[PDB]
């Protein structure tokens, strides 16, 4: 052994062990959630309350990039940030030379990628964080979920973090009990209940919650933080559900 | 024990890096398969989407590298997604510099030199993946070209990989000793394709629904895949015979 | 333990020691206090001698007229942190004529400590920093961790025996957030935040270093006969 | 291995730790501030009596408004002094003026944390830096290898210096005249030094606004040395 | 960022360097070539063992032209085989055609691959090619010629030998039958005898891979017109023409 | 700088540059040396742009007491010679080339032998009877074409180099406020301190 | 670039790679300087393992830097050749830029600088190397005796000695030599020097080198003979 | 990162000795021996090949004995393929020197830079050094015929008769019983062959096992030549000398 | 051709009487027969009791006031915020200058 010693590493049974400890960091985080519907996408995310000093609204974890990408990540924070950095870079790279703003499967494979670069080499280290991201392009709405080893698909609902179990089945439900699909609205809505719902398995601290959207008929497809009185509405329809 | 962690000999001449690469490219538990017509050369691959939750469009092993050249990889998708950008920048730069399409068999040499630089540079580590390609090349015709995590390539009349290509393998084989031709002596690719599924069927002893295959198709001048719709006619013929 | 060898190295349940030992280093630096209203910011902090022959080791470093910060840790890390602030700010003015935003500042130091924590060769940052300001958007009060974590807040503290201050300006908390228009108050209560920290030692006019930003007040640092006043 | 850059547990710096060791090796080195100026001595510590011991260099000019003295691996000195010297005469340059004793510190402990895998391992060296300017008056600094200073009213470093700062300790008030200072240093190098304390092997200087820095001659120790020996034979 | 910038082969206490020494014993493990040197020509030849039988190894060149007078062939690591052989080409081009005007003589081409195979075995992060090479040429003022590089750089030349596998037997078996006067189709018959040996399974012109240094081919040219361009003498045998010669055996 | 002349006789090497420095409008110097001693047996003048020359020539004399240093061993005039050339040829192909004329006179202590080399800016090297840069040639070659002979003495040298003097002095335009005569034999340099 | 500290302290504040230069040099054949009133004189011993030797053209022990200035060691003949080339480029370089040649302070300053590099360097190791570098500083009569170490260290001897069993003639030189009166002659100096290393040498035989400098760049090398009266006249002084 | 696999072969053990140029001569002691002699007359290099076959191309072989310039060749004992790397080095050097100065270079020069270069390697740069020792043979006006040695500490000493490689105890307390100041080329020739001979680790010492090569100023009149022996004439010396 | 220099004008003067002094210049802002404003302030207060101005073209005066107030700054942070005497203003000054003495800043400055 000393396979788990160093990154980049293949383990005797095909495997890189620094790569699967970064996904316990990952598991480790909040949770966070993304819900596509019929013509957009909805971020959602809990953000534990440490304490009465954090500023409520203050420590926004939801990070716009260009202008029509949503990201949100559990984990490692300042992994999260750096990786949208790098997002905000390749997104502003492909405009400059192509006009168009970066379409959404192309801007998955520049994060995909990217994180997949640090599981080349043992002088880094790998990602510590799961991104659920997308929003609206010419095509259509997508949503995506990358995972420390580089792996990303597509999906039509995502949950990473410590009530990713919770959240997962919760998604599958509205699956399949939409398929035709959900409105944005419904969507918002229903990202609100399931992240209460997942905080359960982070009962000790209360929490946070934050919501965002890019949605075609809602949005103009250029991503927003929802605030205020719908803000609100999705609290109380997601206190409602767990009462 | 470091000659285990880098691409160094062992005391037996051995490389354990890229043979542990080999085996991280059955990790994904998906058998490919590749065939040639006479005018085609098609290659089909299991699909798994074990989650509800994903959007089974976006799983896919097989890639479109140029407008002749298709690509299925056996191994973990990062590393997958990694070999066909580089595999496409590749292709690309070759048109711009050399004045035409970057054939199958030098794209897959390429593909096989720098596997050979990650298996004797230290910094680098191999990736975990097997790559057949495929076209219907203007000199040479129906091609299949597959490398692998030692920087290993050849061309192959037929070729299968994954955790049971060794059935496959022999099925095929069995085939090609009874015709005694270097393909499958059919007009159109609808048939090549039927003629891959049922071989695949009988070699795995398992049935196919629309959505557990992904088919790419080769002819002259392009590389297309498959939709399930056209997977399902396919499907159909082969129960109505 | 087999782990712990550099920043590039995850532990099999996830963690980063490299990091969790440079935050040791803060955990063992002299306490300092960070609190705001709406008007004003202060920061209060409890400097360190080596022994009676030797000066107070300083705490409060100004970024700039609206910003600065008191540190908790290695002194030479919070001077190269502090440096790259006053540079951000500057360049902010300069190029855009424009005060920085406390709120970046904060991104901003999240993003070069975060480098630090992923690659072969360097070393985590081993010191935390209380970061005051007065922007466009009123007083705020930031943690920075060098683990990259930065957190907006209405008060704080860090260093050895933090937790008492903290504590205390959590049940305050409803009481100093509406100490609008009047500094010496605002000052008090960190002082008397501060002192919930305390023990074999007292505040001294050598021992303590007080700084304020607000409303109509550039970032001043108050060290010496300066906080008898608040003794 | 493991890098030299490498926290320990408790979240200190091993290569820093370390280096702290090899100053506790070193010769002896005391300062001592006062309104009339600031004394830096020295012990030499020749390792042979055929070493001429007036070409050991403890005690260095870094401006006319400031000098120095070391003590550990002393060869590790040089680079530090050169860069001290190069920032004191390129701040006049810029500026018309002397540098600030704080400011010529800070930029010699800028230095210190500059190792890697820029230099291979920390200075083994640590430095007491002594010098007048008009906005703070007499100052002694105590520069370390962890790239922190600290300022003293007295201060003692090398393998002598626990001893000795508990003589500073009890020494120290802030009315000390410079003959004062210049006994206290002679009599605890005296009392912390194996070897007998005399003009050859223990070396004394100042700084004062008048006079700038200056090393003492032999002579004028000697006269020193005999001045403190009647005074203790006195009580 | 490549930061190996040490050797990875070292000596060990008893003189040995171990990455050399491994390197050989993978050598030792490849299928079997040999070369045998005529007094008007070289044939090199090794076995083409498919890796399946769907594989087409015809697309597998074991037997590689580096210019048109000097071939080589190999036994160990495939792949670093593959790259050496295009490493090879070019440095004839770059570091000698491209100054004189006219291909390398074979022990200076052979010279310049022992290099890169030196360097591979000092040089900061890289192993040894796990190869051993037989190259034959022929240039004007030097003959025919045939020699061997190794992993370490080494190389020598021979009248005939053989590297991989079965090479303890058959150096002794090429001993026996190897003398000055050998005529080219001589030591393609002694080489074809040689090689059964060592191989298990069908013998053939589809599982044999064989070449020869010889006389000038002007119809190999593909041009007319400068009498002094006569064509290569480097020349790879036909599946039949092998079979031909299996019939004489 | 303007004249250098240089005559290789029986049993030595006489080298005679002027003494002027002229900035412009006025000569700002009478005394100038513009030679350097490369060796113990070996003596270099120079004559071009201003400050290349001295710049120069200590380089090439830093270089060659190097050598001599490391090998305890004086190169011969021909190695010093070729040496010089070689740093000429490289300058005039630079970013801003060394504008400077020598000539190098040596004797050869293992063959017995004075040697007289002319190097020009160009790396341009030729060994010679005797030799000038510039003008000076001009005005002094067709009388040292006549009186030259190969077995002259030292003080047969000087004589005919009085002569060129002069002709230099009483054709040439410029006032070079005389020249500074050295003679290198088999027991080294020296100056002749009265011309 | 290969970057790796290869000098590092250890727990105890030692750098061992340092420490373990030192043992290179307590290997090397052992050297020795003494200072006279007007001269100063370097011996050194040529260990006698080695016949069939050419001795016109074996590297010798003694180098000079410049004119004025003479370099021996003990330690790594290799390492050696670095240090004194790098010191006789320096002189040049001094004399070029200065117009004056180096002082012998200023060039012991020099190498040592370059030894001391050479500690906190990456991808280097120390120089395994101690010099002993003596000479006269430009219009100068006082002379000059100074040492350097691996660790970049150096100073002023009034005699000094390094290499194996350099601990033995030090014993010597310590009993033997008076500072308020220095061998007043070159033969004085010569024959203290001599008798210094006979402690340690075997056969006073062409074990034994010795260099004398003297003011303005008089440097010579004794030969076997004159070093060998020196032997002789020692030992029959002796038996008594 | 990757200093986990670094070796660090540039380290001094805590005896202070070069850890991988103590193994470099390790690995030297087990080729081939070669010997040089140095006569008044001129100057014999003496090498054995190790262990051979009958197979190989001798004629065309060169192993051990190889030209520098005109004036200069070596002997090698060690890893051939590292030896011609600084081979071509030293070659490089030669002729830098004949373009700067007009004169070909003396033999020191040239022994001192290619030893310098292996010094560098045992110092910095973290590689491992040359596997190899040479034997330097040759002639320059200053001092006349000379011989050297190099080894993998980059260290360099003067002989008049000197072996490496394999046996060199034995080999070398033969030279030094039979070696006389005196003594001439021919003499040297047979005292090399004769050394040889019985250090060797073969049955017997034939032609096809060694190469030879003599530096003379038996090239007409103040002149040296350097004498690479071909086969046969190996052969007609070791019958000449009667060792065959 | 671009020429990367212009003139707007303006006429500047500097008095020092025995415990004051005075910089004036017009506020007139011009180029060729055009004005461009006419109250475009051109001597600046540049703080620890300095004023200056850069009189001249105009784009490189205003750059090398933004330098010297950023200087001011910086002196301030790195020397415990000592008061910047004149005479050390100067010499400043002098070295943000001739660091463009190869490209120079097209202005006649007074403090």
């Amino acid at each position: 052994t000393g396979y788990d010693l160093s990154n980049s590493v293949f383990s005797p049974d095909g495997r890189n062990f620094q790569v699967e400890y970064a996904v316990k960091a990952v598991e480790n985080g909040t949770t966070s959630i993304g819900i596509k519907c019929n013509d957009g996408v909805v971020f959602a995310v809990e953000k534990l309350i440490t304490s009465k000093l954090l500023v409520p609204q203050k420590n926004v974890k939801i990070q716009v990039v260009d202008r029509h990408i949503g990201c949100v990540y559990s984990g490692l924070i300042p992994d999260g940030r750096h990786l949208v950095n790098r997002g905000r870079e390749e997104a502003a790279s492909f405009k400059k030379l192509y006009k168009t703003p970066i379409p959404i499967p192309a801007f998955a494979d520049r994060l995909g990628q990217y994180v997949q670069a640090h599981t080349l080499y043992n002088s880094v280290r790998p990602f510590g964080v799961s991104t659920i991201f997308g929003g609206v392009d010419k095509n259509g709405a997508h949503l995506y979920m990358l995972e420390p080893s580089g792996s990303y698909w597509g999906y039509k609902g995502a949950a990473t973090g410590k009530g990713r179990q919770s959240a997962k089945a919760e998604l599958e439900k509205l699956v399949d009990h939409h398929p035709e699909g959900l409105s944005a609205r419904e969507a918002v809505k229903q990202a609100a209940k399931i992240i209460y719902l997942a905080h359960e398995d982070n009962k000790e601290k209360d929490f946070e919650l934050e919501i965002s959207w890019c949605s075609l008929s809602e949005t103009n497809g250029l991503h927003k933080f929802v605030k205020g009185d719908l803000l609100q509405e999705a609290i109380d329809f997601a206190q409602k559900e767990i009462n | 024990g470091y000659d285990r962690h880098i691409t160094i000999f062992s005391p037996e001449g051995r490389l354990y890096q890229v043979e542990y690469a080999f085996k991280a490219t059955n990790q994904t538990n998906i058998n490919s398969l590749a065939v040639r017509g006479k005018d085609c050369t098609v290659v089909i691959s299991q699909k798994k989407v074990p989650d509800k939750l994903l959007d089974p469009t976006t799983v896919s092993y097989i890639f479109c590298i140029s407008r002749t050249i298709g690509m299925v990889v056996n191994g973990p998708i990062p590393d997958a997604r990694n070999a066909a950008l580089r595999a496409k920048a590749e292709a690309a730069e070759f048109r711009y510099k050399y004045g035409y399409d970057m054939p199958c068999d030098v794209l897959a040499k390429r593909m096989a030199n720098l596997s050979q630089i990650y298996t004797q540079r230290a910094y680098m580590r191999p990736l975990g993946v097997i790559l057949t390609f495929v076209s219907v090349d203007e000199e040479l015709g129906p091609s299949i070209y597959k490398t692998d995590p030692a920087g290993y390539y050849v061309g192959y009349k037929a070729t299968a990989t994954g955790p049971k290509q060794q059935e496959i393998t022999t099925n095929l084989e069995n085939h090609f000793k009874k015709s005694k031709i270097d393909h499958i002596n059919e007009e159109s690719w609808e048939k090549v394709v039927e003629f891959a599924i049922t071989h695949m069927i009988d070699a795995l002893g398992t049935e196919f629904s629309k959505n557990d295959l992904e088919v790419g198709v080769a002819t002259k001048d392009k590389f297309f895949t498959l939709s399930a719709e056209n997977i399902e006619e396919r499907l159909v013929a082969i129960a109505e015979q | 333990n087999n782990y712990d060898g550099d920043t590039v190295t995850f532990s099999p349940t996830g963690r980063l020691f490299q990091v969790e030992y440079a935050l040791e280093a803060i955990k063992q630096g002299s306490v300092t206090v960070g609190l705001r209203s709406n008007t004003h910011a202060v920061l209060v902090a409890l400097k360190r001698n080596a022994d009676e022959l030797s000066s107070y080791q300083k705490k409060i470093i100004k970024c700039d007229e609206h910003m600065g910060l008191s540190l908790a840790g290695l002194a030479p890390d919070a001077r190269v942190l502090s440096n790259y602030l006053r540079q951000q700010c500057n360049y902010s003015s300069l190029v855009f004529n424009r005060k920085l935003a406390v709120e970046r500042a904060g991104h901003l130091l999240c993003d070069k400590a975060q480098k630090n924590t992923q690659s072969y060769g360097g070393r985590p940052y081993g010191v935390g920093l209380l970061i005051i300001g007065y922007d466009k958007s009123g007083a705020h009060l930031l943690e920075f961790q060098p683990s990259g974590n930065v957190t907006e807040l209405y008060g704080t503290a860090i260093g050895a025996r933090s937790q008492g201050a903290k504590t205390y300006l959590e049940r305050t908390l409803d009481t100093f957030i509406k100490i609008d228009g009047n500094p010496d108050e605002l000052i008090k209560a960190g002082v008397e935040a501060i002192s919930q920290s305390l023990r074999d030692e007292s505040l001294t006019v050598d021992n303590l270093s007080i700084a304020i930003v607000g409303k109509d007040t550039p970032f001043t640092i108050y060290d010496g006969e300066a906080v008898a006043k608040y003794i | 291995d493991r890098g030299v850059s490498t926290f320990s547990p408790e979240g200190r710096l091993f290569q820093v730790e370390y280096s702290l060791e090899a100053i506790k090796l070193g010769s002896t080195a005391i300062g001592i501030a006062t309104k009339e100026g600031v004394v830096l001595g020295v012990e030499k510590r020749a390792t042979s009596p055929l070493l001429e011991s007036d070409s050991i260099e403890k005690i260095v000019e870094i401006d006319r408004h400031i000098g120095c003295a070391m003590s550990g691996l002393t060869a590790d000195a040089r680079s530090m002094i050169e860069h001290a010297r190069t920032a004191a005469v390129t701040h006049n340059l810029y500026y018309d003026e002397d540098i600030n004793v704080e400011s010529l510190t800070q930029s010699v402990c800028d230095l210190a944390l500059r190792f890697g895998e820029l230099m291979s391992r920390p200075f083994g060296v640590a430095l007491l830096i002594a010098g007048h300017d008009a906005d703070d008056g007499y100052q002694l600094f105590h520069a370390e290898p962890s790239g922190t200073f600290y300022r003293y009213n007295a201060k003692a470093i090398g393998s002598g210096s626990e001893g000795a700062q508990a003589e500073l300790l009890n020494e120290w008030h802030s009315s000390l005249t410079l003959k004062e200072a210049e006994l206290l240093v002679l009599k605890i190098l005296k009392q912390v030094m194996e070897e007998k304390l005399d003009e050859n092997n223990a070396q004394l200087s100042c700084i004062t606004k008048q006079d700038g820095f200056k090393i003492y001659d032999n002579e004028k120790t000697a006269e020193l040395i005999k001045e403190l020996k009647e005074k203790e034979a006195a009580e | 960022t490549d930061r190996y910038s040490f050797s990875l082969t070292t000596f060990s206490p008893s003189g040995k360097l171990g990455q050399i020494d491994y390197a050989l014993t993978a050598v030792k493990q490849g299928v079997t070539s040999l070369g045998i040197k005529a007094t008007n020509g070289v044939v090199i030849a090794t076995e083409k063992k498919s890796s399946s039988p769907l594989a087409m190894s015809e697309t597998l060149s074991k037997v590689s032209l580096l210019t048109p007078d000097i071939g080589a062939v190999y036994s160990g690591m495939g792949p670093d085989y593959r790259v050496l052989v295009d490493k090879s080409r070019k440095v004839a081009h770059t570091s000698y055609k491209r100054i004189y005007g006219e291909y390398p003589p074979t022990k200076l081409l052979v010279s310049e691959v022992a290099k890169i195979m030196q360097e591979a075995t000092q040089s900061g992060g890289v192993r040894p090619f796990g190869v051993s090479l037989l190259i034959a040429g022929h240039d004007e003022f030097n003959g025919f010629s045939l020699y061997q590089v190794d992993p370490s750089g080494s190389y020598f030349p021979w009248k005939a030998t053989a590297i991989g596998k079965g090479s303890v037997a058959a150096k002794t078996f090429l001993e026996k039958r190897w003398n000055d006067e050998l005529e080219l189709e001589d030591a393609i018959h002694i080489a074809l005898l040689t090689l059964k040996e060592s191989v298990e399974g069908e013998f053939n012109g589809d599982t044999i891979e064989l070449a020869i240094i010889g006389d000038e081919n002007p119809d190999l040219l593909g041009y007319t017109g400068i009498p002094t361009d006569k064509g290569p003498r480097f020349r790879k045998l036909t599946s039949q023409e092998i079979n031909d010669r299996l019939e004489a055996l | 700088m303007d004249i250098i002349l240089g005559i290789r006789v029986q049993d030595s090497v006489i080298l005679a540059s002027s003494k002027a420095v002229t900035r412009g409008i006025s000569v700002l110097k009478d005394s100038d040396d513009k030679t350097r001693q490369l060796s113990p047996h070996t003596l270099m003048s120079f004559a071009g742009e201003a400050g290349d020359t001295v710049q120069f020539a200590e380089y090439i004399q830093a270089n060659i007491q190097l050598y001599s240093i490391r090998e305890d061993y004086e190169l011969s005039p021909q190695a010093v010679s070729s040496f010089v050339r070689q740093e000429l040829a490289k300058s005039i192909r630079s970013r801003r080339p060394y504008q400077v004329n020598v000539l190098i006179g040596g004797y050869d202590k293992k063959k017995n032998k004075p040697e007289l080399y002319q190097i020009d800016y160009l790396g341009t090297k030729v060994e010679l009877p005797y030799g000038a840069h510039g003008y000076s040639g001009f005005y002094t070659f067709s009388l040292l074409d006549h009186h030259y002979r190969p077995d002259m003495t030292t003080e047969e040298g000087l004589d005919l180099l009085k002569l060129c003097v002069q002709e230099l002095e009483k054709r040439m335009p410029m006032d070079f406020k005389g020249v500074i005569v050295k003679i290198v034999d088999k027991d080294g340099i020296r100056q002749v301190d009265d011309f | 670039g290969y970057d790796r500290a290869l000098s590092i302290f250890s727990p105890d504040g030692h750098i061992f790679q340092v420490e373990y230069a030192l043992e290179a040099v307590k290997r090397g054949t052992c050297a020795v300087g003494v200072k006279g009133k007007n001269c100063v004189v370097l011996g050194c011993e040529r260990r006698s393992t080695l016949k069939l030797q050419d001795t016109r053209i074996t590297p010798s022990k003694v180098s000079k830097i410049d004119s004025h200035v003479v370099l021996s060691f003990s330690g790594l003949n290799a390492d050696s050749r670095i240090l004194i080339e790098k010191a006789r480029v320096e002189a040049q370089s001094h004399r070029l830029t200065l117009e004056d040649p180096v002082t012998v302070e200023y060039l012991t300053r020099y190498v040592a600088g370059v030894q001391q590099r050479y500690t906190q360097s990456g991808g280097v190791r120390p120089f395994g190397v101690s010099t002993l570098i003596a000479g006269f500083d430009p219009r100068d009569d006082e002379p000059k005796l100074y040492q350097t170490e691996p660790s970049g260290i150096y100073s002023s001897w009034s005699a000094q000695t390094i290499g194996r069993n350099s601990k033995t003639v030090r014993e010597f030189l310590e009993k033997n030599y008076d500072r308020k009166e220095p061998p007043a002659t070159v033969e004085e100096c010569v024959k203290l020097t001599v008798r210094s290393l006979l402690e340690v040498v075997q056969t006073g035989a062409k074990n034994i080198e010795i260099t004398v400098v003297k003011p303005d760049s008089d440097i010579v090398a004794l030969s076997s003979e004159e070093i060998n009266q020196y032997v002789t006249q020692i030992e029959q002084e002796k038996q008594e | 990162g990757s200093r986990r696999y670094d070796s660090r072969t540039t380290i001094f053990s805590p005896e202070g000795r070069l850890y991988q140029v103590e193994y470099a001569l390790e690995s030297i002691s087990h080729a081939g021996t070669a010997i040089g002699i140095m006569a008044s007359d001129g100057i014999v290099l003496a090498a054995e090949r190790k262990v051979t076959s009958t197979l190989l191309e001798q004629d065309t072989s060169t192993e051990k004995l190889y030209k520098l310039n005109d004036k200069i060749a070596v002997a090698v004992a060690g890893l051939t393929a590292d030896a011609e790397i600084l081979i071509n080095t030293a070659r490089i050097h030669a002729q830098n020197y004949l373009k700067t100065y007009n004169e070909d270079i003396p033999v020191e020069i040239l022994v001192r830079r290619l030893s310098d270069i292996k010094q560098g390697y045992t110092q910095h740069g973290g590689l491992r050094p040359f596997g190899v020792s040479f034997i330097y043979a040759g002639y320059d006006d200053r001092y006349g015929y000379q011989l050297y040695t190099s080894n993998p500490s980059g260290n360099y000493t003067g002989w008049k008769a000197i072996s490496v490689g394999a046996n060199t105890s034995a080999a070398q307390t033969l030279l030094q019983m039979d070696y006389k100041d005196d003594m001439k080329v021919d003499d040297a020739i047979e005292l090399a062959l004769k050394t040889l001979s019985k250090t060797t680790d073969s049955s017997a010492l034939t032609y096809d096992r060694l190469e030879f090569a003599t530096i003379r100023k038996g090239a007409n009149d103040g002149e040296v030549y350097q004498k690479i022996f071909k086969p046969q004439e190996i052969k007609d010396i070791l019958v000449k000398t009667g060792i065959t | 051709q671009f020429n990367p220099y212009g003139d707007n004008g303006g006429t500047i003067l500097g008095i020092a009487g025995e415990d004051f002094a005075v910089l004036a210049g017009d506020t007139r802002n011009i180029t060729d027969y055009s004005i461009n404003s006419r109250y475009e302030p051109k001597v600046f207060d540049c703080g620890d009791n300095i004023v200056m101005s850069a009189n001249g073209f105009a784009a490189d005066g205003d750059a090398l006031v933004k330098r010297f107030k950023n200087s001011v700054k910086w002196y301030h942070f790195d020397h415990n915020d000592k008061k910047l005497s004149i005479n050390s203003a100067a010499r400043n000054i002098q070295h943000l200058l001739y660091g463009k003495r190869f490209f120079p800043y097209y202005v006649h400055t007074i403090i």
